[PDB]
Order: C-alpha cells, then sequence, then structure tokens
C-alpha cells in the first residue's frame, strides 16, 4: 500500500511545497514522483532508488527505506506547478500508485484592485452576468445559496504581455431581482466598485 | 528477494 | 562457444547395507551445455523413476545436476550410471563401488 | 506522447455497449506494457500487464479483456460495459526487464458509461462584452464566455481571436458546477474570462469566439427522444470589437 | 559464519521448438530455496525449502512476476547476441546470469556481485566496484556503452547493498532451524591392498553442512602430504554433502600417517588415524 495525503494542499506563490508518501512493503525498490495537470496524463518528475535526495531544477526528492518514505519539495512554487502530485512504489516490477495530493499554488496580487461588474450578453441586451475580478489570492469565493444562482470558484488569469496576473470570479441567474449589489454577498468581500452606472 | 532493478537487455 | 566434458560420481546417500533401502546418487558437474542424457542402470538394465536436483552451476558457468532414485542394495546386483553429452565421442559407463 | 500514441481519446456510451481502446507506440522494442484505470479519485490502478507479445497478466478479476497482437500494439476491450467501468484508461509501457521501472504514459481514454442516453446534452455557449465600467477604471476588457446546460460533465473550451487559438489572458473554470446541485443526474455549466488591453477590444476589426468541444453519443446510437441527436459537436458563440 | 544469497539463471534456446528453456534458482549458502522452471505446469516461483514457505500470496506473486520479467529479458538477449556474434537461426545457445550479495559473522554487508555469460563463456562482469564493468570482446563492449549510459550499475548496486542484505538476514532469522545450524562430519576410514608393498587410506567425511570443509593427512611432519587423491565435495541428496580425500602408504607404516578434518561444526579440528 501507499498512502499520501488528498489536498486540495495551498501554497502562496514562491513558498515551498511539501509532499509526502508512506509505504509499506519492505519489497519495495524503486520510487516514483508523477505530476497530472487535469484532464490530462500522468507525466514523471522523479524517480530515485538510494536513500538521500535527488535535486531537479525546483523538485527535490528524498528517500529514506528505513522510516519508509519518499518526499517530493518544490521550491519556488509557481501558480503553474498546480497539479496533482502521483507518488508511485516499485513493489516487485509492480509500479503501485497513491491517489495522489492536489496542489493548488495561491498566485501573489500585488496591484489588488476589487471590484464587481456586470458584462451584457452580445448576442441578447437582456441575459446578464456579473464578474467579481482584480481580488487577490486571500479572498475567498463561496457557493451560492439562492438555488436559482450559480456562481464559480476563483480563476486565475495571466497576461504575460501586460506582466499581469488577475483573479476572477462569475456569478449569473435567471431572475429580474437579480442585480451585481448582491450577488456575491454570501462570501466574504473587501472594498469593491459596485459601479452605480448601470 | 529477486532485484526489481538492473536487469537490463544486452 | 567453450563445451566443457561432464564429471560424473555414483555413490549412496548413506553407507550402503545390503537388503535397507537407501538413495543412488549419479552427480554430474563441470559439463556445457546443459543438454545432458543421464539414465541409472540395475545390473546394465535402465531404472524408470529417477528424479533430479534443480539446474544449476559453479563460478566457471559449468552446469551440475544430481540425478538420484530410492533403492535397496545387495551383493549381486551391479549398479552404474551412464552420461551422453556432444562432449563425448559416446556414452561414458561409470560404475557404483561401496567405499569409492 | 510521441513514444507512445492512445484512441479513443474519449467516449460516452451506454451501459451494455462493447469498448474497444487502442494503444499504439513507437521509438522502443520489446517494451513491458500496462493498462491502468483512474477512476472514484484520482490514483491509479493496475487492469492489466503485459511482459512480451501475446503474454497479458490480469492482476484483477473483471468484465474487461485485453490483448497484444504485436511487440507495439495493446488492445482493452469489453462484451458488456457496467456503470462502474467508468473511468480514464491509460496506456503506459516500461524498458525491457526490471529496469528503474519509469512508465511512458498515454495521453489516456476518457470513459463515461450511462444508464440512459436521454440524460446527455450538448451545452448552450454565451459571450458576454467587457463593462464600460472595467474599461475606464482598468483599461482593460474582460470577455466572459458560459457554457451551460450540458450532460455528462466533460467540455474543453478554447479562445479564439481573428481564428486563431489564445492561450494568453484566459481562465478556465477547472471543474464544472451542477445546475441543480441537489440531484446525480443534473447538467453542469462552466465559465471562462478571456482579457484584453481596452485599445484591443475597441478595434472593431477584431473577432472574439468561445469555442466549445462536447463529447456525447456516436452517430450510431439509438435515439427515442423528439429532439435532435446529442452527438459529440464544438458549440460557440462569438462578438467583434466595439469602440463605443 | 559469513553468508550469501543467490541467484542463478539459465535460458537456452531452441528454435523449432518454441519458447526459450529458463531456469531460476535461488541459493542462501548452501541451501537452495526457491525455483522457476518455464516447462513446469505451475508458471509460479515455487518453494525448495521449508522456512520460505511461511511467506504470504505478495511475496509468490512478486517472484513469479520478477522471475518472469529476467526469463523476458533473456529471451530478447539470444536475439540481440545471435545478433552481435552474426549466428544463424539455427542452433542453440545458452545466456546465464548470476548475481547476490555476502555478508559477515555481523550480517552486514561484505560484496555484491553481477555476472552474464554466452555460451559457457564470460560476457559483460560487474566489478567489486558494484560500478565498473569487465566486457569479453567488441560484442560485451556494445552492451557495456548500453548499460554505462542507462546506469545499470547504480540500479544493481541499490539491489546488492538494500534489499538482498536486508532478505539474506529475513531468511537467515526465519529460518535459524535450518540455515545456521552446522552438522559436523560423521567419519570413518577404509583399507586397501594395492600391492605387496603399498595400501591406500581413505578418510570419510559424510554428512556436514555447510560444504566448506578440509581433508588433509600428515605423518612425522606438521608439513601435510603434497600430493592427495581428493574428489569435488558432492551433494548427499539430503541436505548435506560428502567428500573423502585418499593417499597411497606402504605396507610398513599403515598406522602412521594421520587424517585432519576443519569444519565450522568441529569445536575443535578432528584427527584420525588407522585400526583394524
Amino acid at each position: 500500500e501507499v498512502e499520501q495525503n488528498s489536498g486540495p494542499l495551498s501554497v502562496p506563490e514562491g513558498a515551498i511545497a511539501s509532499l509526502n508518501c508512506t509505504y509499506s512493503d519492505r519489497g519495495s525498490q524503486s520510487f516514483f514522483w508523477y505530476r497530472q495537470y487535469s484532464g490530462k496524463s500522468p507525466e514523471l518528475i522523479m524517480f530515485i532508488y538510494s536513500n538521500g535526495d535527488k535535486e531537479d531544477g525546483r523538485f527535490t526528492a528524498q528517500l529514506n527505506k528505513a522510516s519508509q518514505y519518499v518526499s517530493l519539495l518544490i521550491r519556488d512554487s509557481q501558480p503553474s506547478d498546480s497539479a496533482t502530485y502521483l507518488c508511485a512504489v516499485n513493489v516487485a516490477g509492480k509500479s503501485t500508485f497513491g491517489d495522489g495530493t492536489t496542489l493548488t499554488v495561491k498566485p501573489n496580487i500585488q496591484n489588488p484592485d476589487p471590484a464587481v461588474y456586470q458584462l451584457r450578453d452580445s448576442k441578447s441586451s437582456d441575459k446578464s452576468v456579473c464578474l467579481f475580478t482584480d481580488f487577490d489570492s486571500q479572498t475567498n469565493v463561496s457557493q451560492s445559496k439562492d438555488s436559482d444562482v450559480y456562481i464559480t470558484d476563483k480563476c486565475v488569469l495571466d497576461m504575460r504581455s501586460m506582466d499581469f496576473k488577475s483573479n476572477s470570479a462569475v456569478a449569473w441567474s435567471n431572475k429580474s431581482d437579480f442585480a451585481c449589489a448582491n450577488a456575491f454577498n454570501n462570501s466574504i468581500i473587501p472594498e469593491d466598485t459596485f459601479f452605480p452606472s448601470p | 528477494n529477486l532485484s526489481a532493478l538492473g536487469i537490463f537487455s544486452t | 562457444m567453450i563445451q566443457r566434458t561432464p564429471k560424473i560420481q555414483v555413490y549412496s546417500r548413506h553407507p550402503a547395507e545390503n537388503g535397507k533401502s537407501n538413495f543412488l546418487n549419479c552427480y554430474v558437474s563441470g559439463f556445457h551445455p546443459s543438454d545432458i542424457e543421464v539414465d541409472l542402470l540395475k545390473n546394465g538394465e535402465r531404472i524408470e523413476k529417477v528424479e533430479h536436483s534443480d539446474l544449476s552451476f559453479s563460478k566457471d558457468w559449468s552446469f551440475y545436476l544430481l540425478y538420484y532414485t530410492e533403492f535397496t542394495p545387495t551383493e549381486k546386483d551391479e549398479y552404474a550410471c551412464r552420461v551422453n553429452h556432444v562432449t563425448l565421442s559416446q556414452p561414458k559407463i561409470v560404475k557404483w563401488d561401496r567405499d569409492m | 506522447s510521441q513514444t507512445i500514441h492512445q484512441w479513443p481519446a474519449t467516449l460516452v456510451q451506454p451501459v451494455g455497449s462493447p469498448l474497444s481502446l487502442e494503444c499504439t507506440v513507437e521509438g522502443t522494442s520489446n517494451p513491458n506494457l500496462y493498462w491502468y484505470r483512474q477512476a472514484a479519485g484520482r490514483g491509479l490502478q493496475l487492469l492489466f500487464y503485459s511482459v512480451g507479445i501475446g503474454q497479458i497478466s490480469s492482476e484483477v478479476p473483471q468484465n474487461l479483456s485485453a490483448s497484444r497482437p504485436q511487440d507495439r500494439q495493446f488492445i482493452l476491450s469489453s462484451k458488456k460495459l457496467l456503470l462502474s467501468d467508468s473511468g480514464f484508461y491509460l496506456c503506459a509501457w516500461s524498458e525491457t526487464g526490471l529496469g528503474t521501472g519509469e512508465l511512458f504514459f498515454g495521453e489516456g481514454s476518457r470513459l463515461t458509461v450511462l444508464e440512459d442516453l436521454k440524460n446527455v446534452f450538448p451545452p448552450e455557449v454565451a459571450v458576454f462584452e467587457p463593462s464600460e465600467a472595467e474599461i475606464s477604471h482598468t483599461q482593460k476588457a474582460t470577455l466572459v464566455c458560459l457554457a451551460t446546460g450540458f450532460y455528462p460533465d466533460h467540455v474543453e473550451l478554447s479562445w479564439w481571436v481573428n481564428g486563431k487559438e489564445v492561450h494568453s489572458g484566459v481562465c478556465t473554470d477547472p471543474q464544472p458546477l451542477k445546475e441543480q446541485p441537489a440531484l446525480n443526474d443534473s447538467r453542469y455549466a462552466l465559465s471562462s474570462r478571456l482579457r484584453v488591453s481596452a485599445t484591443f477590444w475597441q478595434d472593431p476589426r477584431n473577432h472574439f469566439r468561445c469555442q466549445v468541444q462536447f463529447y456525447g453519443l456516436s452517430e450510431n446510437d439509438e435515439w427515442t427522444q423528439d429532439r435532435a441527436k446529442p452527438v459529440t459537436q464544438i458549440v460557440s458563440a462569438e462578438a467583434w470589437g466595439r469602440a463605443d | 559464519g559469513s553468508h550469501s544469497m543467490r541467484y542463478f539463471f539459465t535460458s537456452v534456446s531452441r528454435p523449432g521448438r518454441g519458447e526459450p528453456r529458463f531456469i531460476a534458482v535461488g541459493y542462501v549458502d548452501d541451501t537452495q530455496f526457491v525455483r522457476f522452471d518455464s516447462d513446469a505446469a505451475s508458471q509460479r516461483m515455487e518453494p525448495r525449502a521449508p522456512w520460505i514457505e511461511q511467506e504470504g500470496p505478495e511475496y509468490w506473486d512478486g517472484e513469479t512476476r520478477k522471475v518472469k520479467a529476467h526469463s523476458q529479458t533473456h529471451r530478447v538477449d539470444l536475439g540481440t547476441l545471435r545478433g552481435y556474434y552474426n549466428q544463424s537461426e539455427a542452433g542453440s545457445h545458452t545466456v546465464q546470469r548470476m548475481y547476490g550479495c555476502d555478508v559477515g559473522s555481523d550480517w552486514r554487508f561484505l560484496r555484491g556481485y553481477h555476472q552474464y555469460a554466452y555460451d559457457g563463456k564470460d560476457y559483460i562482469a560487474l566489478k567489486e566496484d558494484l560500478r565498473s564493468w569487465t566486457a569479453a570482446d567488441m560484442a560485451a563492449q556494445t552492451t557495456k556503452h548500453k548499460w554505462e549510459a542507462a546506469h545499470v550499475a547504480e540500479q544493481l548496486r541499490a539491489y546488492l547493498e538494500g534489499t538482498c542484505v536486508e532478505w539474506l538476514r529475513r531468511y537467515l532469522e526465519n529460518g535459524k532451524e535450518t540455515l545456521q545450524r552446522t552438522d559436523a562430519p560423521k567419519t570413518h576410514m577404509t583399507h586397501h591392498a594395492v600391492s605387496d608393498h603399498e595400501a591406500t587410506l581413505r578418510c570419510w567425511a559424510l554428512s556436514f553442512y555447510p560444504a566448506e570443509i578440509t581433508l588433509t593427512w600428515q605423518r612425522d611432519g606438521e608439513d601435510q602430504t603434497q600430493d592427495t587423491e581428493l574428489v569435488e565435495t558432492r551433494p548427499a541428496g539430503d541436505g548435506t554433502f560428502q567428500k573423502w580425500a585418499a593417499v597411497v602408504v606402504p605396507s610398513g607404516q599403515e598406522q602412521r600417517y594421520t587424517c585432519h578434518v576443519q569444519h565450522e561444526g568441529l569445536p575443535k579440528p578432528l584427527t584420525l588415524r588407522w585400526e583394524p
């Protein structure tokens, strides 16, 4: 058996992510970290077979066969390191996998500018959606409690050109009384422009 | 216990 | 390619005593290749149920193998091991001999 | 990768359909070969292990079968799919022998098995034009896309500017949400945001399109419903530049 | 006592008769404890000593799985090698692997070894360094660059200093009844008229484990008898081993020569001389 903690294991941009993997079988003879971005297939990032540390760029594994674990440390975590990290142990020519450790690298918004905007549908002026953008990675967004109202979790852009990264969340609902004023209510909100032009 | 390493084609 | 003539040794497990069950061993060592015809004989006459050790080898890579059967000896019965191998011009027949 | 291909990539199929998944592999000879499945979590369960051509090993008993006709061709099959066979089926190869144990993986085959295909719907897709406030306050412009009312829960959203795929200034939700968080067989929804400089959204000769690749039924699937048949299809919305 | 775990592997190609004959055997010291044979109906690794029978299903599954992957390596190599040597598809060839680990009285790692042979000659050998390869001929050099490229030596070292000595010790414990016994030689002596001038004395050692032993003669002098007819030690097949040494002596000086048996099972070295 091979055991690793389910995340989500949340770590700030630039910090060290420490992932761990235990195993019980004294038959075990090689050890592996794979990285699996969602929708996609695992790709190997580390193999080790001697007690010690092994470092590849920002990745370091530590195998201890006596204490029966293998570690992965990701120093200087990017939000693009966000992924599910699969541990695997060769017992007797069979690679057995743990159920993986999910890692979110929360990005660092240097120039935050909380705001709730109202975008209109290009095809019908009527149909309407609320974008709450430009908040920083300490702000969290909660699932709606108005049955008829649909809210997404926060989501990191990256405009590599302009040099700017934006957290964004989206709410919408098929009722007249719905306004942007109180949609991202039920979540803990900073001091955001609720532009009174609409 | 057989090796699960280093057993490689010629 | 090296091929190597087998060495042969015929003996009992426990020191021979007549009318007393025992095991007759024919022990072939130092040969290559592994393909080897080994037969145990009674009076000149082949024994049928003869088992053998699992195949293994020495530092020089030369094979060894122990053929044995359960037998009770007696002073009139002349036992022998016959071995054949590509290295041999023809089968070597070695006779069993107490005190040897 | 290029050392190992695998198809078909995505599959929606009713309980009792047959299954064929193929894995080619090139650039190695006499690999070990593996069928892994990922379902009900992350984490890979080994289904079949193959030390050589025509030699297969089943690691847990199951209503699936596999065969290795050639050195470099591996097949997984079923005569009758159960719900439980839903999963992400991954082909992997390993150097002849017991080397390090490195597994190189194919790009996987995603199999959703349904009890009732009447539940399957493609996504409705709208793009929403940036807000005039965002443009004055931020000197920037966030297009939003909204794929709603789709089942089962797998699409791939992409952004197209003037008929080429932009990856820069995009965030898509990394999982869709339930329109009826109550149900089992609820339909699903997913947003993406594309952000651009205010003076690229304002250029009226700039085409913004949101593509949504849906995976549904195949052409030879049974369909009793009045409505047209929810097959594998791309759904889009669009918007042009607006200097006002 | 020093101890040793050794795996011996033999693959013989036989074209037109199907897939190569493959025989694996495990030894601890001089006690065979497992075997595989591609021609047995099992297709499992199987016990050959009481103390390994107590291991559970995951051990047998694993040893079966590993052993088959060794046999598949060997299948490819009979092909590759036949190629390297420009040999025809007809005609039968042998591949042999051997590897294991020594430990001393402290059960601590002492040395490791891993050698390959093609047609009963050295092909490629890991040195005591557990890192450098010795390569017989231009062909072994090809295998050498392949294996250096892929750091095969590093991997084997891991197994050889790691798993090997660990499971050696685990067997030496579980099997203390068998493996750490020391059955002393039951010894007699034989007389044989050769001439009126010469006799033959035989020193018998029977029913001893382990198989390491020294039979040497002397008389009137610590300096042994330079020349002596001694046979290769041989398995009794019950688990013990047998061996005699014998020398030719004057009819006169029958009961003047003496035989010196040495063996871990002997509190002190035994000493024997003729009596009717």
